């Protein structure tokens, strides 16, 4: 079943946003799907089978990315089949970023803010998630510890040659 | 090799123009910095412990045209601060490699009278 | 059926007023709809807004500030608070709160 | 060919009891070990002085990138790291006027300058405490640039000193930090440039600024239980010699508790560095007292380091007062012969977390050296290992080793991969440096908050 | 491009997500123009009440 | 042991000493910042000590 949440975003730059969020996520019980964290085939057919939320990691460059744009085009065809309005979640981060700008798929949504602090972003994004029901499993610091250290705590490797 | 004093122990540098083309080993040990002509310098204290070794350590001496060193602590302990951010971990090896090759009398050692 | 408190307010100061007041309405059991406490996150929210001020609101408090009437936003919550007003047939719908103390009823849209 | 064993590195406890090795990924991704409801600050400076930290703390409430994010993380913002909120609007601002200072400026005895500078922020600090209803928890001191240059028997020692018999917690913030931007050296270029470490300077204030208010960001597990790992340093008085000691061990819940203990220990002799039998006697029986009444049984070992080497006399009295079944082993730390490990081929230094050992009873650690984890090696030049030197006692040097290691990963000051000597030792540095700058405190308080 | 944007208003056209997506756009692009005569609809539909417009 | 003491000078100001020690050590010892300290004294205290 889809209970995995797709998080998109420009691939060299947005990475931190990203990967703070998406650890940020499985640590509190979700799956979280992200490229980063885990082609175009395997990106399309979560979006289309496996993912539940479509969290959009808005900045100045993900709207002009080509790439990207092609994950929010599918993504507002999989929000329709889903009858789901709350499918796409704007996840806006960049400063100057500004309701002005948004690419016309996304500017009718009402973002998430994280413009002035992460954390009131992450409360709002959960309150959202909680709103709106998204199954979470516990969040267990076990199968959770490995995808830490295959992200972090796995790098901290020491090569064994002499 | 050229004598420039320590605090408490004793360095050795090369006058320039004493190594051919101010080199050796291919490892350039007499260089320039601006207006001061930096020289690579060694100290030497001999222990017995844990093993018979000679602990070498490596240094930088400054002169103004290559003859005669600077005069001043200060001046000379601010040159190197600056030199030091150029060298790296290879840089630092080669110099104190070429430089301790230079002492060699026979193929693979050097004697003390 | 309609029975929930519409709520409009300037979006960034009028918050604190409107948090008290709808609050308070909820614990006195007043059904309530704010812009930003019960609206869900990555909706189209004027889809929603104006869905529900035809359909879910039967009143309508507006938190009337001296940037509340000069407010974009929210004179298109007033002007589709009126016309729902008209079908509802009920002239008690719309009912202007005045919090700000410079605002006294001259420079009041004539809505 | 000479053999060098590998010490791991040890892993410090965060939220929930989950591990990691460095504080900087380790609190941005879990939280700290604990969490405070916030944090009220106090600023004692200029309207420049209160315009600047207002800036500042608005600044670190965003994610704060640095230039070379890959090497040194990034800082999320204060609030997403440590759950607390810090905000700039809740300060309760004392105001000090330039002239004021300049006035103690133009007075020609230098003690007296020094002095009058650190009574004036310390009376101000004082009058609002017992005054201003609103809570202070930390008091954070934003100095003019002429303080710092002109006075120079120092403001910072003093400072900290003077305030110890009412136990405020402080934090010092020289204007040039927080405004580096605007303090340029003629050049059009700031003096010294944060603009691809400013992360890493937000990591740092944040977290001293999280561990004075009360909070624990870490806290260290890889130790061994029941010891009572005690670092001493003796600093200079012109011919007295002052010994300061600082202790770490585990609590019955397991837990690090890592706290100082210092006593007055004055001893005037030819001999420098060394302790009469009654000053060691006495820092024993202190240390052991509080372990006692921390866990209420005594250690199984005593666990004294320093960075000289103990002689017959003091150690017969450590004896002496030592219960049985407890075992004492002094330990000396130096940092003076060059032991310089070149890489054959290649451009970057010896791994950190390398022990050369020399034999039974010596050793040398590599507690600097280049960290994968950050990429980033903690030495520019090529880093001196620390010779530790089993002086007195029984012990497996490679344990001594990896304690050593372990004790070197819980500097609160900084929030660094890891400290270059243990942090026991460099922490009762600071005590000694602070608890010799002003008059002699029947009891000073033993947590670091106040010292550092 | 736009200079101006004409919407030709029925009561299928503002059921029309599509539409009402080049309507949000249109309303920001007219706050980046100040333009407050930028959007001037147009009703054909006679079954329209004219007074059943999204509040845009 | 505090409270069997002849003279009431040191009965009332042993039981001071006793509370206010614990609570001046823990502001000096302890890295916790405590807002508000209560002292919940036992009622042998309120009379006994009279
Ligand atoms: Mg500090």
């Amino acid at each position: 079943a889809r209970n995995k949440i797709f998080i998109s975003h420009a691939a060299p730059d947005d990475n931190d946003f990203t990967k703070w969020l998406a650890l940020k996520l499985i640590a509190l019980g979700y799956e979280v799907w992200c490229d980063v964290l885990f082609f175009w085939k395997v990106i399309d057919k979560e979006i289309r089978e496996g993912a539940i939320k479509f969290l959009l990691a808005t900045s100045e460059i993900a709207i002009k990315r080509d790439g990207v744009l092609k994950e929010i085009a599918v993504a507002e065809k999989v929000k329709k089949q889903l009858k789901d309005d709350n499918f796409i979640i704007p996840l806006i981060i960049d400063e100057n970023l500004s309701y002005d700008d948004l690419p016309p798929e996304i500017i009718r949504l009402n973002a998430v803010d994280f413009k002035k602090s992460w954390a009131v972003g992450l409360q709002d994004l959960l309150k959202a998630l909680d709103d709106q029901k998204v199954e979470k499993n516990s969040p267990d610091p076990d199968k959770s510890n490995a995808l830490y250290q295959q992200i972090f705590l796995h790098n901290k490797g020491i090569i064994e040659r002499e | 090799v050229r004598e420039y004093p320590m605090s408490n122990k004793m360095g050795y540098w090369f006058e320039k123009g004493k190594l051919e083309k101010d080199k050796f080993n291919k490892v350039l040990l007499v260089g320039k910095q601006k207006d001061k002509h930096w020289h690579f310098g060694i100290s030497a204290a001999g222990k017995l412990y844990p093993f018979p070794v000679l602990m070498i350590s490596s240094h930088i001496f400054f002169t103004k045209d290559g003859k005669e060193l600077i005069e001043s602590k200060k001046i000379q302990h601010a040159a190197r601060r600056r030199q030091g951010k150029n060298w790296w971990n290879d840089d630092w090896r080669n110099k104190l490699l070429a430089f301790v090759k230079y002492l060699s009398d026979d193929e693979n050692s050097f004697y003390l009278e | 059926a309609r029975n929930k408190i519409f709520i409009s307010h300037a979006a960034p100061d009028d918050n604190d007023f409107t948090k008290w007041l709808a609050l308070k309405l909820i614990a006195l059991g007043y059904e309530v709809w704010c812009d930003v406490l019960f609206l869900d996150k990555g909706a189209d929210f004027w889809k929603v807004i104006d869905k529900e001020i035809r359909e879910g609101a039967i009143k309508f408090l507006l938190a009337t500030s001296e940037i509340a009437i000069k407010r974009d936003g929210v004179l298109k919550e007033i002007a589709v608070a009126e016309k729902v007003k008209k079908q509802l047939k009920d002239d008690n719908f719309i009912i202007p709160l005045i919090i700000d103390e410079n605002l006294s009823y001259d420079d009041l849209p004539p809505e | 060919m000479k053999e060098l064993i590998y010490i791991h590195e040890p892993n410090i406890l965060f939220a929930n009891g989950q591990k990691c090795a460095d504080p900087r990924d380790g609190l941005a991704l879990f939280g700290p070990f604990t969490k405070i409801y916030g944090i009220k600050s106090g600023v004692v400076g200029t309207q420049y002085g209160l315009s600047i930290f207002k800036n500042y703390i608005n600044h670190i409430q965003k994610p704060i990138y640095n230039a070379n994010n890959i090497t040194r993380p990034m800082f999320p913002g204060f609030e997403a790291v440590f759950g607390c909120k810090w905000d700039a609007d809740n300060v309760v601002f004392k105001e000090v006027t330039k002239e004021e200072i300049e006035k103690i400026l133009y007075t020609e005895s230098n003690h007296k300058r020094t002095y009058d500078l650190v009574s004036l922020f310390i009376n101000k600090i004082i009058t609002a405490n017992k005054n201003e209803d609103e809570k202070v928890d930390v008091w954070f001191l934003v100095i003019p640039d002429e303080i710092y240059q002109y006075c120079r028997a120092q403001f910072h020692d003093q400072l900290k000193a003077r305030l110890l018999e009412h136990t405020i917690p402080t934090q010092i913030l020289r204007e040039s930090t927080l405004a580096w931007r605007d303090f340029k050296n003629k050049f059009g270029a700031p003096k010294r440039d944060f603009s691809k470490i400013e992360g890493h300077l937000a990591w740092t204030i944040s977290t001293a600024a999280f561990y004075k208010a009360g909070g624990k960001p870490w806290k260290l597990s890889d130790i061994r239980s029941g010891v009572c790992y005690l670092g001493l340093v003796y600093k200079q008085i012109e011919p007295k010699n002052a010994c300061c000691a600082a202790q770490m061990f585990l609590d019955n819940g397991d837990g690090t508790v890592f706290k100082g203990e210092v006593g007055p220990w004055y001893n005037q002799e030819k001999h420098e560095f060394h302790l009469n039998p009654k000053e060691a006697k006495a820092l024993l029986t202190q240390a052991l007292n509080s372990y006692k009444e921390q866990n209420g049984v005594f250690p199984k070992e005593i666990f004294i380091h320093a960075k000289t080497k103990f002689n017959g006399q003091e150690w017969n009295a450590f004896q002496e007062v030592t219960p049985e079944g407890t075992n004492l082993v002094g330990v000396t730390i130096t940092k003076t012969k060059p032991l310089k490990l070149f890489k054959s081929e290649g451009n970057y230094p010896i791994m950190r977390g390398n022990a050369f050992i020399v034999n039974e009873r010596s050793a040398f650690l590599w507690t600097v050296g280049y960290v994968p984890k950050t990429e980033s090696t903690l030495s520019m030049e090529v880093p001196n290992p620390i010779f530790i030197e089993i002086n007195k006692g029984e012990a497996d040097i490679e344990q001594v080793l990896k304690d050593v290691l372990a004790l070197t990963k819980l500097n609160y000051n900084a929030c660094i991969y890891a400290d270059g000597v243990p942090v026991t030792l460099r922490f009762a540095d600071k005590i000694g440096e602070i608890l010799t700058a002003s008059t002699e405190l029947k009891a000073p308080p033993l947590a670091f908050k106040y010292y550092i």
